[PDB]
RNA sequence: GGGGGGAACCUGGGGAACUGAAACAUCUCAGUACCCAGAGGAGAGGAAAGAGAAAUCGACUCCCUGAGUAGCGGCGAGCGA
RNA sequence: UGGUUCGUGGAGCCAUGGGGGAAUCUGGGCGGACCACCGCCUAAGGCUAAGUACUCCGGGUGACCGAUAGCGCACCAGUAC
RNA sequence: GUAGGGAAACCGAGUCCGAACAGGGCGCAGCGGCCGCAAAGUCCGCGGCCGUGGACCCGAAACCGGGC
RNA sequence: GCUGGGGCUAGGAGUGAAAAGCUAACCGAGCCCGGAGAUAGCUGGUUCUCCCCGAAAUGACUUUAGGGUCAGCCUCAGGCG
RNA sequence: GUGGAGCCUGGGAGUGAGGGCGCGAGCGAUAACGUCCGCGUCCGAGCGCGGGAACAACCGAGACCGCCAGCUAAGGCCCCC
RNA sequence: ACCCGGUGAAAUUGAACUGGCCGUGAAGAUGCGGCCUACCCGUGGCAGGACGAAAAGACCCCGUGGAGCUUUACUGCAGCC
RNA sequence: UGAAAUACCACCCUGGCGCGGCUGGGGGCCUAACCCUCGGAUGGGGGGACAGCGCUUGGCGGGCAGUUUGACUGGGGCGGUCGCCUCCUAAAAGGUAACGGAGGCGCCCAAAGGUCCCCUCAGGCGGGACGGAAAUCCGCCGGAGAGCGCAAGGGUAGAAGGGGGCCUGACUGCGAGGCCUGCAAGCCGAGCAGGGGCGAAAGCCGGGCCUAGUGAACCGGUGGUCCCGUGUGGAAGGGCCAU
């Protein structure tokens, strides 16, 4: 409240899709985990394992991002960034896209 | 702006998109305005013609 | 009970990663025919709310 | 066999206003207060003409969470799965 | 018109005061206007423990009160007035 | 909490605007000898203040419901 | 005309040879209990001690003007130097 | 120039009725213990202390406590004193 | 009414050891200054003062307070077409 | 002789009726619903498919209901005022009040915009048919007292004034850095890219000598975009850009 005048907030304009009934469109969601967050794993990383380890959150598909250095692992992810694909490939890694 | 000095749009005569808003005095300038203006869609200078706002 | 998110702010405003508040520039909703391209163009960007108004808004968005 | 009673609780039939929106009418308060009918040791609900996206689940009730999310809103105050 | 988060909104769904008014599975309802496709379910009869609520009543226990406190009442109080 | 940017599709240490390899907005980043401390962050306690409730206490004139 | 006894009409309602009169000793809307701790940007009031610092009564906007929001001015913690 | 100076981040405010005086203007009547701004001051919050007979804001002066010690300030030094 | 025997209230009330003048003071002083005047305590009387008592001014203004009333204010509702 | 040859056939335009269909209106009568009535009631009389009543349409509607009915203000009312620009007050930086002293704005310009080229005023005196204080012409003087759309102020001919040619930068995408400032706004802006205008070129051009000519957000319209699209493809509806 601002003493009766139009407030700072109500004078800014709205922007963007706000949605409408019946609500949120159900669509697949992706969380990104970086190569740096994978160095603690030996062998084969999967969405199961990362969800356990407190990295990936439940109800999210797994996308590998490129911050960090790639370790020669068999990584099974729903999606990969371009940098994550180059780094992992050029390091003895096995990218396994899936659905 | 007024009743004799009206607001108007310039429509690119090639891709039919309105790129500019401007004004004229339709008593002094009854003819539709024709002005070469740069069209961002055609990415070239193009003839633009007055359409109604 | 728990705080409710002010939906007017949620629909106008974003809290950036470092905790600034960004909004759209006011003044290009209408009456634009005689505004230069510079005015239209610059009013099409986001800006950063002054600090006193940003703190008040962020309090209205407790679960962002 | 019914009638009438029972502190609260319950279901159904009706159903305000102050107040809040720093005025006010939509909105809020609230299907709350209260009136009435009925029930019982509980009452309601209940065995999909369901959910809703999972090629999935599998009556209903109740707690936690989902979530102040989705949305609803003089897109205001607020309301809210 | 009501119910739902849904205030007419693209407004479906559930309910129904008024008008019109079917079919019996190759029948019908739903998946948020509508249409196709693909699926889910079987309306217009009824019943159904438990887990849930409450505290007139009994008991147990308090980093509850201790006669201006604690129930309005420790006492012949819903009394005297 | 560990990723952000974008209305979004989406991309991602970037991203958005853009025709751009332009420019800009918003983002991105340990001390001492591998042991040790420390630190994101998060949990609980304590304290200040804020939001919702009567919300520091007492006070209207009034409005509404059901009765007398 | 006055008067006893027996009756009927009441709260946005009665009754009124009309005064907004009267409706149980205050009626421009009775009383009681309830919503209820209504709301009161107003007035009042706010309880032990010591120590350090220490304001303002301006600006902008405000159905604002004895009320607010931000800035100014006070204080505390951490940092800089 | 090391000061209860300054700058940065953050927690907590209060204030948003001022008033007197000096100087500078406006309004007023070269009126008001008038009114409205500007610079400054004091009272406000120093209604603690000395002087001005008495007396917030004029002169002197910023009260941590004690002393039956000394110097000064304004102002005083015939008596009240 | 007064005096004696019997019985014996009240509003009000910061405390009081409660004079006049001329000044001063928030602008009308028993309470400050200066001067004047004044032995202690009552009883019957009078009302000039204690800005005497009573009643949180009815006038007046202010509150985005209330209520009654009006209309070609707004928006509804009964009713009527 | 036709713009249009004539017979018959045909599809049709403007009409006119005859039949058939669905429709909708009025009028007359009937009785049996419904309503009223009748000492007699499965009946008689009257009204009559109207009226009443149900759902729905629009209308009149202080009879009643909820409310609104601004602020500033040398008390309130009445009057005046309310945003923006210019000058003064304003105490030679900026800022600075009163219901202090004076004015103006709510537009306008398709050139009154860009660039290149060229030109220089007002006024005074003298000369000149109609012709005047002032029309147009000539000479001399004349630094700006003219002009710059409109208030005022600043500025200005070493042009911002007057004339002409070609033009549309009255750009698209950005924007270092600042002015101002409580916020939000407002203002100035070099430079880079795209594609242009003018110029031989240097260069200039993102409207106008400058400061008034204005309105946050919500709600909705239109043109694009093709971003979302409630099982899926579409669509409905949104988003974004422009207005
Ligand atoms: C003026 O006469 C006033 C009237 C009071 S009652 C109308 N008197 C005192 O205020
Ligand atoms: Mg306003
Ligand atoms: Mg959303
Ligand atoms: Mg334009
Ligand atoms: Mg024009
Ligand atoms: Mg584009
Ligand atoms: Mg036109
Ligand atoms: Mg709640
Ligand atoms: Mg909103
Ligand atoms: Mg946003
Ligand atoms: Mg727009
Ligand atoms: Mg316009
Ligand atoms: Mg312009
Ligand atoms: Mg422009
Ligand atoms: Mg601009
Ligand atoms: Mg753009
Ligand atoms: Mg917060
Ligand atoms: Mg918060
Ligand atoms: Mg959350
Ligand atoms: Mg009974
Ligand atoms: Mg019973
Ligand atoms: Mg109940
Ligand atoms: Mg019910
Ligand atoms: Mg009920
Ligand atoms: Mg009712
Ligand atoms: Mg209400
Ligand atoms: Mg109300
Ligand atoms: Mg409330
Ligand atoms: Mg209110
Ligand atoms: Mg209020
Ligand atoms: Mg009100
Ligand atoms: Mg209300
Ligand atoms: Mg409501
Ligand atoms: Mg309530
Ligand atoms: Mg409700
Ligand atoms: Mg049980
Ligand atoms: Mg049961
Ligand atoms: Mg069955
Ligand atoms: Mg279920
Ligand atoms: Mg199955
Ligand atoms: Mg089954
Ligand atoms: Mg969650
Ligand atoms: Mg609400
Ligand atoms: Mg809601
Ligand atoms: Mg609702
Ligand atoms: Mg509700
Ligand atoms: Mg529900
Ligand atoms: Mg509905
Ligand atoms: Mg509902
Ligand atoms: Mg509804
Ligand atoms: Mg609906
Ligand atoms: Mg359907
Ligand atoms: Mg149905
Ligand atoms: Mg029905
Ligand atoms: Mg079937
Ligand atoms: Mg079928
Ligand atoms: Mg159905
Ligand atoms: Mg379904
Ligand atoms: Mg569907
Ligand atoms: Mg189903
Ligand atoms: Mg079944
Ligand atoms: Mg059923
Ligand atoms: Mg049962
Ligand atoms: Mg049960
Ligand atoms: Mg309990
Ligand atoms: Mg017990
Ligand atoms: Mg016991
Ligand atoms: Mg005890
Ligand atoms: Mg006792
Ligand atoms: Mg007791
Ligand atoms: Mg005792
Ligand atoms: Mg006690
Ligand atoms: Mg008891
Ligand atoms: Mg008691
Ligand atoms: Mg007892
Ligand atoms: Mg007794
Ligand atoms: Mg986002
Ligand atoms: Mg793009
Ligand atoms: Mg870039
Ligand atoms: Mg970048
Ligand atoms: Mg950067
Ligand atoms: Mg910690
Ligand atoms: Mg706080
Ligand atoms: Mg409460
Ligand atoms: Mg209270
Ligand atoms: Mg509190
Ligand atoms: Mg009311
Ligand atoms: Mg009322
Ligand atoms: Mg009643
Ligand atoms: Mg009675
Ligand atoms: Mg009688
Ligand atoms: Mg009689
Ligand atoms: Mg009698
Ligand atoms: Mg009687
Ligand atoms: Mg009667
Ligand atoms: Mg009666
Ligand atoms: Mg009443
Ligand atoms: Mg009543
Ligand atoms: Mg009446
Ligand atoms: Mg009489
Ligand atoms: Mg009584
Ligand atoms: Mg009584
Ligand atoms: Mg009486
Ligand atoms: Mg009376
Ligand atoms: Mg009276
Ligand atoms: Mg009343
Ligand atoms: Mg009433
Ligand atoms: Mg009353
Ligand atoms: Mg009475
Ligand atoms: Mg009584
Ligand atoms: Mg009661
Ligand atoms: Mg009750
Ligand atoms: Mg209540
Ligand atoms: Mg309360
Ligand atoms: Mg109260
Ligand atoms: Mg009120
Ligand atoms: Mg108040
Ligand atoms: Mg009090
Ligand atoms: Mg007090
Ligand atoms: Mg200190
Ligand atoms: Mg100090
Ligand atoms: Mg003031
Ligand atoms: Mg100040
Ligand atoms: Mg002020
Ligand atoms: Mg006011
Ligand atoms: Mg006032
Ligand atoms: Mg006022
Ligand atoms: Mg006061
Ligand atoms: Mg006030
Ligand atoms: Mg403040
Ligand atoms: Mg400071
Ligand atoms: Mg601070
Ligand atoms: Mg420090
Ligand atoms: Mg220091
Ligand atoms: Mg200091
Ligand atoms: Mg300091
Ligand atoms: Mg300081
Ligand atoms: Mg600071
Ligand atoms: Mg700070
Ligand atoms: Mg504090
Ligand atoms: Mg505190
Ligand atoms: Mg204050
Ligand atoms: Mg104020
Ligand atoms: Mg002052
Ligand atoms: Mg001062
Ligand atoms: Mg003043
Ligand atoms: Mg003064
Ligand atoms: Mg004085
Ligand atoms: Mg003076
Ligand atoms: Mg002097
Ligand atoms: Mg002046
Ligand atoms: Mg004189
Ligand atoms: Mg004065
Ligand atoms: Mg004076
Ligand atoms: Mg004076
Ligand atoms: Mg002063
Ligand atoms: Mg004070
Ligand atoms: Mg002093
Ligand atoms: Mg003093
Ligand atoms: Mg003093
Ligand atoms: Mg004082
Ligand atoms: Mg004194
Ligand atoms: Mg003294
Ligand atoms: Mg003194
Ligand atoms: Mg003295
Ligand atoms: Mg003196
Ligand atoms: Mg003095
Ligand atoms: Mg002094
Ligand atoms: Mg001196
Ligand atoms: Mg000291
Ligand atoms: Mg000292
Ligand atoms: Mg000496
Ligand atoms: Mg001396
Ligand atoms: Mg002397
Ligand atoms: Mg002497
Ligand atoms: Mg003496
Ligand atoms: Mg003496
Ligand atoms: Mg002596
Ligand atoms: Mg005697
Ligand atoms: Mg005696
Ligand atoms: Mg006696
Ligand atoms: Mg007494
Ligand atoms: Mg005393
Ligand atoms: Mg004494
Ligand atoms: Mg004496
Ligand atoms: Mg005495
Ligand atoms: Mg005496
Ligand atoms: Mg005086
Ligand atoms: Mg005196
Ligand atoms: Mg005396
Ligand atoms: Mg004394
Ligand atoms: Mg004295
Ligand atoms: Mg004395
Ligand atoms: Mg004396
Ligand atoms: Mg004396
Ligand atoms: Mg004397
Ligand atoms: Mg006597
Ligand atoms: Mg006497
Ligand atoms: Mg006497
Ligand atoms: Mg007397
Ligand atoms: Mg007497
Ligand atoms: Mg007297
Ligand atoms: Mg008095
Ligand atoms: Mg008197
Ligand atoms: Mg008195
Ligand atoms: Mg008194
Ligand atoms: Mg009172
Ligand atoms: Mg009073
Ligand atoms: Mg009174
Ligand atoms: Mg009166
Ligand atoms: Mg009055
Ligand atoms: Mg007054
Ligand atoms: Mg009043
Ligand atoms: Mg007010
Ligand atoms: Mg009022
Ligand atoms: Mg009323
Ligand atoms: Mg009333
Ligand atoms: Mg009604
Ligand atoms: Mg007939
Ligand atoms: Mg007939
Ligand atoms: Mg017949
Ligand atoms: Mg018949
Ligand atoms: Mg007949
Ligand atoms: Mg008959
Ligand atoms: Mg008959
Ligand atoms: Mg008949
Ligand atoms: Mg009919
Ligand atoms: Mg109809
Ligand atoms: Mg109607
Ligand atoms: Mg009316
Ligand atoms: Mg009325
Ligand atoms: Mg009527
Ligand atoms: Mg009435
Ligand atoms: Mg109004
Ligand atoms: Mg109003
Ligand atoms: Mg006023
Ligand atoms: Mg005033
Ligand atoms: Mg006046
Ligand atoms: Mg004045
Ligand atoms: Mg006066
Ligand atoms: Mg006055
Ligand atoms: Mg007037
Ligand atoms: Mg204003
Ligand atoms: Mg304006
Ligand atoms: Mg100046
Ligand atoms: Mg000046
Ligand atoms: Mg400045
Ligand atoms: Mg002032
Ligand atoms: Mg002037
Ligand atoms: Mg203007
Ligand atoms: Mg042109
Ligand atoms: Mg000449
Ligand atoms: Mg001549
Ligand atoms: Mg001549
Ligand atoms: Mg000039
Ligand atoms: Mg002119
Ligand atoms: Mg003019
Ligand atoms: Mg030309
Ligand atoms: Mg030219
Ligand atoms: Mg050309
Ligand atoms: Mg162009
Ligand atoms: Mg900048
Ligand atoms: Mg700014
Ligand atoms: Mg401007
Ligand atoms: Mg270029
Ligand atoms: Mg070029
Ligand atoms: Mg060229
Ligand atoms: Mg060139
Ligand atoms: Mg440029
Ligand atoms: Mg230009
Ligand atoms: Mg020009
Ligand atoms: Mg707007
Ligand atoms: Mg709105
Ligand atoms: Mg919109
Ligand atoms: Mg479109
Ligand atoms: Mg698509
Ligand atoms: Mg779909
Ligand atoms: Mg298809
Ligand atoms: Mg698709
Ligand atoms: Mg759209
Ligand atoms: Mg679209
Ligand atoms: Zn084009």
């Amino acid at each position: 409240f601002e003493g009766g005048r139009s407030t700072t907030l109500m004078r800014l304009p709205k922007r963007g899709m706000q949605g409408q009934v019946p609500g949120e469109i159900k669509r697949p969601r992706y969380q990104g985990v970086n190569l740096k967050d994978l160095a603690r794993f030996e062998g084969e990383v999967t969405p199961e394992l990362l969800v356990r380890a407190g990295l990936l959150k439940k109800g999210y598909r797994l996308k590998i991002l490129g911050e960090g250095e790639a370790k020669p692992l068999k990584v099974v992810a729903h999606a990969f960034s371009k940098s994550a694909l180059e780094k992992l490939k050029a390091a003895g890694g096995e990218p396994v896209l899936l659905e | 702006a007024s009743e004799v000095r009206i607001k108007l749009l310039l429509e690119c005569t090639e891709c039919k998109r309105r790129n500019y808003a401007t004004e004229k005095n339709k008593r002094n300038t009854p003819n539709k305005l024709e002005l070469r203006k740069y069209c961002p869609w055609c990415r070239k200078h193009t003839v633009h013609r007055e359409v109604k706002i | 009970p728990k705080m409710k998110t002010h939906k007017g702010a949620k629909k106008r405003v974003k809290i950036t990663a470092s905790g600034k508040v960004v909004a759209m520039k006011t003044g290009k909703r209408h009456l634009n025919w005689q505004k230069s391209g510079k005015e239209i163009r610059q009013k099409g960007r986001k800006f950063v709310l002054a600090k006193p108004e940003a703190e008040r808004i962020k309090l209205l968005l407790p679960y962002e």
